[PDB]
């Protein structure tokens, strides 16, 4: 068989990068539990849309939300 | 004690495991709560961050509170279903479960839930 040449690139996948987990919430003056980031209109509170620079995609819907806010 | 020595909770957990209903972790618990999917709440005791615990408490308060605290998280992990099988008499890989929220309930009646009810409705 032919001599293996290979033209570079030994790529990999997204290994997740585990950040903080519960950073999309705030708890203040004893008992209160206030929400950070807009909750998903497709499926209610628990799943909250990712807020970027006019980019509003989901996780359970995986991608299906794009409208401006 | 002839009656319940914290092991009603254990039984409940087991039942949940059998019928697939244990929301394990903080995020999962939150998810269970905010939609109204999960009912029961097991709170962390050995919380060196404490913030997480507070959050959990808040969540419990927010919708419905049949809250319980038990004894740490490692114990819970050992009991309910964490650490690979290992023989008949424990000796598993000792791992903590952090937070537990119960869906489905599991089995019917028993001394499983009466205590919980008492704790809740006052
Ligand atoms: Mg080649
Ligand atoms: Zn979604």
């Amino acid at each position: 068989k032919k001599v293996y040449t290979t033209p570079k690139k030994i790529r990999h996948k997204h290994k997740k990068v585990k950040l903080a987990v519960l950073n999309y919430y705030k708890v203040d003056d004893e008992g209160k539990v206030a929400k950070l980031r807009k909750e998903c209109p497709n499926c209610g509170p628990g799943i909250f849309l990712a807020n970027h620079g006019d980019r509003f995609y989901c996780g359970k819907c995986h991608s299906t939300f794009a409208t401006q806010k | 004690a002839e009656l319940t020595i914290e092991d009603a909770l254990k039984v409940v957990l087991r039942t949940s495991l059998v019928h697939d209903g244990l929301a394990r972790g903080l995020r999962e618990s939150a998810k269970a709560l905010t939609r109204g999917e999960g009912q029961l709440a097991v709170l962390v005791e050995s919380v060196t961050e404490e913030a997480i615990s507070k959050l959990v408490q808040g969540l419990a308060t927010e919708n419905n509170v049949p809250l319980i605290k038990v004894a740490d998280a490692k114990q819970l992990g050992e009991w309910a279903g964490l650490g690979k099988i290992d023989r008949d008499g424990n000796a598993r890989k000792v791992v903590g479960a952090s937070v537990v929220v119960v869906k489905n309930w599991g089995a019917d009646t028993q001394e499983r839930e009466i205590l919980l009810e008492h704790f809740s409705q006052q």
